[PDB]
């Protein structure tokens, strides 16, 4: 019966339960008239007839603003992956409704549909098949290796912080300066080169052709933060084969 | 080996942990219960490293410098036609670290 | 101090061989490397200084040893970096062309780390100053020059360490 | 959800008690400071537009990282979806100053916030450096003292709405670490 | 000296300035499990923690070339590289280096530097232990704060 | 009422099992002694954790060269692995003590385990040396003859349960003989 | 005891947080637990000055003959060692469990300590028994079942931590016996 | 024993010479701050009891191990005496902080106090705690920044006075370590 509610939010409505108090109305829906009663409860509503109308079926629906967070994590568990089944799956959604157990971020990416451009692109298919004790140990290191990166992260953020006091005392002296240039901002003037600017020399971004203390510990933030990304990652893919160590076992 | 085919991937579920919570009912488990595990192996799955890395030094070729010259420890293939061999023989140096055949 | 071309005239000569098919078969591979090495080193020796403005500016300022008390305070602790990171940039420019680091240990590895220990120079900061300029050369160079020519990098930061 | 007066009735079912005398000297006291609450959050909500593109921007200013290839505020769906974002997290901060209370911060917005941003590649650590410049422009809003606009108010002293608006905001970056 | 090369400080003590380095042997650091001791320092294990870490070994160099010899019945005191002044006290041929009753006499070392083994780790002074990473924790509700406040009229006593 | 336990056992299906009241009384009939064999399993699972700790202990304390760099209770993650071993066959044997017999003990616990232990190189008599510590623990819980500890039961005797748990330790030794 | 994590080095002139060229990988995943570990090891040598006290006299409890005229225990320079080496053992039983792995154990104390009491005529078969109290009372703190000294902790599971430290304990025992 | 005059005088009659004018500077000095020196021994006697009842008591709530039976803190005599040596080491120091030099520090209450604490079994580790709680103690005193009693003092600077009693704590703690 928990699996028959979990469902009918997936395959008529094409979301979650928004929370335990929309899930335990529905037990009283069914407690009034049963089946049918329970079954009319989502095509005869104001939320249906607003998305789909009367000619679209149903789909699982990827929306931007979901008004509990937490609804978007459940309808990924609840539709993961492109070939998988709804026959003899365990029932998934009462212990993240209350806060029990927390979806695991691998169970997440199961739901999404895939993007073409990742900037650390997935070792699913590319884990090699080793046992379960190495395995076990292949994910905690990339745990690991997310703490000692952080807290080098954080020592970045302390530069950046100090970078800026450095220089605040004249930062806000030259802010009420009168810097007036000798060309580039009126078209009267001749300014050669820099009516814009010439000849490949804006950059692969913009801000690598600023200089400074602040903007130079900025791109030391950006070498050590973009690695965290490609590791957190890599603790994720670890962790779904140990679902599948574990679910298969 | 994975001679374990006899043992299946049911392998340490653990059965007949009981709990009998009083006079009542035994109540049996099925927990798989692990270790204080590890499992210590060396060069995982993925790389875990950060730029952060010149590490790489050269062996130590003794007095002379690292590569230093060992075109007595490097290859080669041949000899000539009139060497003659020697009579004393004062064995094996080490690198003669400074100096090469090209001083 | 030795080229790839005379690296090989002491393995086929310091035992007292002669010049095989396999030591003529390096050469080769050397000659045939010859035309990428002089346009490596052409574009190198006309951006040298802007290699290391941009390698400076990319890595080291940004973090406190360019503010007071940090390594590199003063205006002339300041140009001996300049100065200093210019012989990385140059003698790499020379091993890249020999084929063979070996003018690196001779006249730039030996007597280096423990000179930045006595002088108190941080080896830290130094590494990322020459990671940041292999960055940028393999920016002008090419990829594949690029490979060269940071063979080298590594090579002192590897000694340096 | 709850608001503040919510809260002190949860409190008093705990003990089945009725909200008695002395509680409600305090009570009378959040009624007479509620003309500065409407007139706070009223100088957050004319300014929202431009708080989230200081912030969303000065997040760039300290990581050019987002906006190289691959980054997370490359692309045109990836800005558009950021700048959607951080006026979410703008929203539910302002309905919990209206409210009094921070329940409806806590369980529509923030719970399950850091897992929902492992799973899609945001990198959390730059969220928490974007929220942390609207903490500060929100609390620059309230005393008055911004550099670039200035509001009209009544005399007075309203401080202690600033750093309740500040441990809104700082309640988001221990969600997200 | 691995404890050095991880935390930064082997860099400073890398340096030709005369110092007196008072590096504990690890049955000194494997001392530290006191019941005591292990509330004040099991927390710099935390890899966060290099922050204080740099700042407790730092408190072992000591500018100058001081040997045991040198210590004939004198007590003169030094503050270390960390910035905290340490006393060396020498009599009785028992040279002592705050809490260190120093085990090995003097290692002469290149840049006229000297080591003396320590039996235990000093703590500098005025060190305070880390606390523990704890829960950012928020005010339940708001009208138990204003209630937590005492109004003008009260302060006054024109009011319980 | 036993095909339930078979199920979670032999059926992988239904973990807990749990008999509540009504079907106690169904099985204490039709388990002979019944009231003597819930005690006797109840004197060993009560005590799991540190009958194990001996009999791996035991087997180094008369064999000390396992531990030695070399053997096969030296990297913690092969001595952790004889202590789990361990612990399986002294719960496997009190499930064929519940039940009352060796059919499931046999061909789910023990079927190839005499080719396992011979293909990781696990030295197979003091795999023998271990049990028999097992085997001289749980005729001394059973009988409330152990040293330490002594339990409160109804009074009676139960040699004939012990010598029942006597035959379930030595066809494990037999196996990996 | 400092080296048995490994931290993280982030300012400059460092030579680790650049040069360094490796993260501790196997010491990055001992944090991974790590406040479980921290926890287990603040259980024992919070607790060690009494633990030592406990065992060393629960041998002589056992054996009278130590403290006799002509026993290893009389004289009050053997009474003093012999409570010195107790705490020496306990120390680095502490290491080992800190550092998660038994080659600090091993290396420091245990090298030489069998030809060390069989050279000094210390009864090893009563110092089995000394350091066998300890592995009882050590497994009490951990799964916090003492008796006389509970500690308060965060709501978990603290097994394999006593049974990680049960294996320590009789890799001593085994070590000089 | 000796103190702060006799000091230089041994000093100088290791030389063989007279006391002159380069050495009446580092005494004219030190009886020019004779008013600070015996303004901060007064802060000291002044709390002399209540400082060593802050310290044991401290010691035990960081060791509860020597309250426990079989401990050293455990009956009424092993209490009150660890009252007296917390003490009698507190009467030397602020005798050696007087004089101005350790000699009585060295040759009275040091005279073989590590042979002492040995020979009566007394850990050493809490008594090093100890002694180190009256240094924090004496800096917060000397200093006037203790939280809860201020004593009223004429402006100036005594950070010579509170480094000097904290090198003679220490002193106490590497003997006896
Ligand atoms: C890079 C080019 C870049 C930055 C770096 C970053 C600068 C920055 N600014 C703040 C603070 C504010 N932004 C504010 C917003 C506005 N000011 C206005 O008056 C209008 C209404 C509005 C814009 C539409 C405000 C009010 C502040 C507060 C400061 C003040 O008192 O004025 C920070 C925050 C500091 C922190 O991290 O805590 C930073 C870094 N913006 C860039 O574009
Ligand atoms: C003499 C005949 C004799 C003793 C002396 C005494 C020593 C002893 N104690 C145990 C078992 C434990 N000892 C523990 C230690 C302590 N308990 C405390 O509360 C404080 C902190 C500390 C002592 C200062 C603990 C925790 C145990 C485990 C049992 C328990 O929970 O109490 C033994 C071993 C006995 C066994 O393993 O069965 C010995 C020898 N006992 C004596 O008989
Ligand atoms: C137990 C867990 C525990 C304690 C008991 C307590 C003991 C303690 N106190 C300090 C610091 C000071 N102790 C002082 C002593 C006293 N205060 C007084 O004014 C009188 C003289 C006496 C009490 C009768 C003083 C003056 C200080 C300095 C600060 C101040 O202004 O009070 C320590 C050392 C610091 C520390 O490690 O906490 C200890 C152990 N603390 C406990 O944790
Ligand atoms: C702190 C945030 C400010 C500040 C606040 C004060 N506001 C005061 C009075 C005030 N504000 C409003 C308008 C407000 N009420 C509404 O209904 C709406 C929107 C529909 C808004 C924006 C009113 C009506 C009042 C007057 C109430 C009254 O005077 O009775 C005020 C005066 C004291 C007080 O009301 O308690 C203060 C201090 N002023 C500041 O200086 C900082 C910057
Ligand atoms: C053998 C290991 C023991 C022993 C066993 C006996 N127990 C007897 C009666 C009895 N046993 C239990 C516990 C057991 N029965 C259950 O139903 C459940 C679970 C719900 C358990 C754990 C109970 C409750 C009783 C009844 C006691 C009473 O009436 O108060 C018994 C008597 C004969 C019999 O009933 O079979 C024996 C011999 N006694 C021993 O002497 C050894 C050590
Ligand atoms: C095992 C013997 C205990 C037990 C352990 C748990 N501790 C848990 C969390 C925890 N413990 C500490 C203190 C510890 N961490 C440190 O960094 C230091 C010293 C500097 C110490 C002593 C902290 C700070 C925390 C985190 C608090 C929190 O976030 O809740 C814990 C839960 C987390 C986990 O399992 O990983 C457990 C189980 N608890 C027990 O019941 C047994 C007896
Ligand atoms: C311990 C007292 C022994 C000893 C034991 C070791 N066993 C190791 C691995 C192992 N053992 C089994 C059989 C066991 N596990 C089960 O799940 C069940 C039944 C439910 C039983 C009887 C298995 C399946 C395995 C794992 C084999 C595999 O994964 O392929 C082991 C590890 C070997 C290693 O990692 O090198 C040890 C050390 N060895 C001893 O020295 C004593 C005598
Ligand atoms: C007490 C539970 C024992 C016992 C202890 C005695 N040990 C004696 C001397 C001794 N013990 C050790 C080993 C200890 N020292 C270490 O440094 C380490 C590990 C790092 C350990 C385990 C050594 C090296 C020595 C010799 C030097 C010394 O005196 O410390 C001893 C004195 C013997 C004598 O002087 O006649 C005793 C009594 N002996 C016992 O009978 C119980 C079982
Ligand atoms: C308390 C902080 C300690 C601790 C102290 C105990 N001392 C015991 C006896 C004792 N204490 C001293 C120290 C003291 N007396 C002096 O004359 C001097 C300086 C010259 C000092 C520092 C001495 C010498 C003695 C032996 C005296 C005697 O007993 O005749 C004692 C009781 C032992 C007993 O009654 O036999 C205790 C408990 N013990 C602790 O646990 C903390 C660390
Ligand atoms: C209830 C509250 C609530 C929220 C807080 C947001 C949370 C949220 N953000 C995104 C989605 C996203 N969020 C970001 C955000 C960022 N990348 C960055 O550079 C910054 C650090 C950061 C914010 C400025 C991006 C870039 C995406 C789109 C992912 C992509 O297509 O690349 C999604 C997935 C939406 C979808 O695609 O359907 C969700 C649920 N939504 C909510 O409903
Ligand atoms: C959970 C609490 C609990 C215990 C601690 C043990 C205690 C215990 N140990 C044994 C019995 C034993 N116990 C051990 C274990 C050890 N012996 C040694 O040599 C070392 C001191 C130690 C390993 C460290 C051994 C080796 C035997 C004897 C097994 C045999 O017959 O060979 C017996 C059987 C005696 C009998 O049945 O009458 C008991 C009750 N049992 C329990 O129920
Ligand atoms: C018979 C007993 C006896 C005493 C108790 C002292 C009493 C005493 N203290 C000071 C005087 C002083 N005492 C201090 C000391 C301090 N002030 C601070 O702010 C610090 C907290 C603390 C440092 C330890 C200072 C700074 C002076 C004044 C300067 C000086 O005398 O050198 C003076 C000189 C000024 C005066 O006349 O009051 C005297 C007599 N001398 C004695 O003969
Ligand atoms: C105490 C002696 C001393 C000096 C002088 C010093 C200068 C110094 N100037 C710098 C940058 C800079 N300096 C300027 C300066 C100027 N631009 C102009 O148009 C003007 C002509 C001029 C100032 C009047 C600029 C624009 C930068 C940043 C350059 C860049 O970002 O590429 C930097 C790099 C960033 C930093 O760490 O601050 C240093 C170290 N350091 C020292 O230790």
């Amino acid at each position: 019966q928990f699996r028959f509610i979990e469902l009918n939010f997936k395959h008529f409505m094409g979301r979650a339960p928004l929370d335990m108090a929309e899930m335990s109305k529905h037990y009283e829906i069914f407690a009034a008239g049963g089946y049918d009663a329970e079954v009319d409860s989502y095509f005869d509503s104001e939320e249906y007839l607003d998305v789909f109308g009367l000619d679209t079926v149903p789909y699982m629906r990827f929306r931007g603003t979901y008004a509990p967070n937490s609804t978007f994590n459940l309808q990924c568990r609840l539709q993961g992956g492109w070939a998988r089944s709804d026959k003899k799956l365990p029932m998934m959604s009462m212990l993240p409704l209350n806060n029990k157990a927390a979806i695991m971020p691998h169970q997440i990416v199961d739901g999404l549909p895939v993007i073409p451009n990742s900037e650390h692109p997935s070792q699913k298919y590319n884990v090699p098949k080793v046992s379960r004790e190495k395995l076990q140990r292949e994910l905690l290191i990339a745990q690991g290796k997310a703490n000692a990166l952080q807290i080098e992260l954080d020592a970045a953020y302390t530069s950046l912080a100090s970078s800026r006091a450095f220089l605040a005392p004249f930062a806000a002296m030259a802010a009420d300066m009168d810097i007036r240039p000798l060309y580039g901002k009126n078209p009267q003037v001749f300014a050669g080169q820099f009516l814009g600017v010439g000849a490949g020399q804006w950059g692969k971004t913009g801000a690598d052709t600023v200089r400074g203390r602040s903007r130079r510990v900025a791109a030391d933030i950006g070498v050590k933060e973009f690695q965290l990304e490609r590791v957190k990652q890599l603790v994720v893919d670890l962790q779904r084969a140990l679902a599948l160590e574990d679910a298969e076992a | 080996d994975v001679v374990n085919a006899a043992y299946p991937k049911n392998i340490k579920n653990k059965a007949p942990v009981i709990s009998f919570d009083g006079k009542k009912g035994v109540k049996l488990e099925m927990v798989t219960l692990q270790t204080f595990a590890g499992d210590d192996s060396e060069d995982t799955l993925f790389d875990y490293s950060s730029g952060k890395f010149m590490p790489q030094k050269p062996a130590d070729m003794g007095i002379a410098w690292p590569s230093g010259d060992g075109r007595q420890a490097e290859m080669k293939g041949g000899k000539g036609s009139f060497n003659q061999p020697d009579l004393r023989k004062y064995g094996p140096f080490p690198d003669f670290l400074k100096r090469s055949m090209d001083l | 101090m030795q080229d790839a071309i005379t690296s090989v005239i002491n393995a086929a000569d310091v035992q007292g061989k002669y010049l095989d098919a396999n030591s003529v078969e390096k050469l080769r591979g050397y000659f045939q490397t010859g035309e990428l090495r002089v346009r490596a080193a052409a574009t190198i020796a006309a951006n040298a200084a802007t290699i290391i403005k941009e390698a400076v500016a990319k890595s080291l300022l940004y973090s406190d040893i360019t503010r007071p008390g940090g390594n590199m305070y003063t205006t002339r602790r300041y140009a001996a970096c300049i100065r200093d990171l210019d012989y990385y940039l140059r003698y790499a420019t020379y091993g890249m062309l020999a084929g063979d680091p070996s003018i690196l240990d001779e006249r730039v590895l030996n007597g280096l780390k423990e000179t930045y220990n006595s002088l108190g120079v941080p080896i830290g900061a130094t590494i990322q100053a020459i990671q940041a300029m292999k960055e940028v050369t393999g920016s002008l160079v090419g990829s594949d020059a690029g490979k060269e020519m940071g063979l080298y990098f590594d090579y002192i930061c590897s000694g340096l360490s | 959800m709850l608001d503040a007066f919510s809260r002190v009735v949860v409190n008093s079912d705990a003990k089945a008690a009725y909200v008695g005398g002395s509680d409600l000297q305090a009570l009378k006291s959040f009624i007479a400071d509620g003309n500065k609450r409407l007139d706070a959050v009223n100088s957050i909500v004319s300014n929202a537009s431009c708080m989230v593109s200081d912030a969303v921007s000065g997040m760039i200013c300290e990581n050019p990282g987002l906006i190289s290839p691959g980054g997370n505020c490359y692309t045109n769906r990836r800005m558009a979806a950021c700048l959607r974002d951080g006026e979410i997290i703008l929203r539910y901060v302002s309905y919990a100053l209206l409210a009094g209370d921070a329940s409806v911060l806590e369980d529509r917005c923030l719970n399950g916030l850091k897992e929902t941003y492992i799973a899609l590649g945001v990198p959390t650590n730059s969220s928490i450096r974007a929220v942390s410049i609207m903490k500060a422009q929100a609390v620059a809003f309230i005393t008055n003292t911004a550099t670039e606009r200035k509001m009209s108010f009544a005399a007075g002293d309203c401080t202690s709405l600033a750093s309740e608006v500040a441990s809104y905001f700082d309640r988001v970056g221990a969600a997200i670490s | 000296v691995k404890l050095l090369n991880e935390s930064g400080v082997e860099k400073l003590v890398e340096q030709a300035g005369p110092y007196t380095v008072f590096a504990p042997t690890d049955d000194a650091f494997a001392a530290l499990l006191e019941p005591h001791s292990f509330n004040k320092l099991a927390t710099l294990l935390r890899p966060e923690n290099n922050d204080a870490l740099r700042k407790v070994l730092m408190h072992h160099v000591i500018p100058g070339a001081f040997t045991s010899a040198s210590l004939m019945d004198r007590a003169v005191t030094v503050k270390s590289l960390a910035g905290e002044p340490i006393s060396i006290m020498g009599l009785n041929k028992l040279v002592t280096a705050g809490t260190a009753k120093v085990v090995r006499a003097d290692v002469p070392c290149a840049n006229g530097c000297i080591i003396h083994a320590v039996s235990s780790v000093i703590i500098p002074p005025n060190y305070v232990p880390v606390p523990q990473p704890t829960k950012p924790v928020f005010p339940r509700s708001v009208i138990a704060e204003i209630a937590k406040l005492p109004t003008p009229r009260q302060a006054l006593g024109l009011d319980p």
